[PDB]
């Protein structure tokens, strides 16, 4: 064991998908307007498997386009978001706890 | 002969047409108007 690996955990490939996922909902808020666009969906699952070790997916309209096709629906996106930040930022904490706590261990503080 | 064919344009018809035509357009705008507003409203979501 004393390794960053099992000290740190899966906060820190989570952080990175979370800022994959922030990528991926502000360009479907950015391209709402374009006709033709179809809305990006991610795995949160897969992706967090991929980044421990190492496709597309597209999200199903509720209503129909009005005849632009563009699926991408703003009411869903802020809604993703929004809930994408604040389990962002719980992952920065639970991580950067992390080198706090190995930080306390290796100088007794 | 001796005689000229008019129009058939029933004008009360198209009177009550158009004020028909009117409220329905009108009514659609408050659809518009409403429909920004709940867009203005659902923007707080990101607004930590």
């Amino acid at each position: 064991a004393i390794s960053f690996d099992n000290a740190l955990g899966i906060h820190q490939h989570t952080v990175g998908v979370r800022e994959r996922n922030a990528e991926v909902i502000s360009t479907n808020i950015a391209q709402a307007n374009t006709p033709g666009y179809k809305a990006r969906g991610l795995d949160f699952a897969k992706e967090l498997q991929a980044a421990t070790s190492g496709d597309k997916l597209y999200r199903l309209p509720t209503q129909p386009d009005t005849g632009d096709g563009n699926t991408v629906d703003l009411d869903l996106e802020r809604n993703l978001f929004m809930q994408n930040q604040i389990r962002h930022q719980a992952s920065l904490d639970f991580l950067g706890s992390k080198f706090k706590n190995l930080t306390k261990a290796i100088k007794g503080e | 002969t001796g005689a000229i064919e008019g129009s058939n344009v029933n004008a009360v018809g198209e009177m009550t047409a158009l004020i028909d035509l009117q409220r329905q357009f009108e009514m659609q705008v408050k659809m518009m108007s409403t429909a920004e507003e709940m867009d203005k409203s659902s923007d707080s979501l990101l607004r930590m």
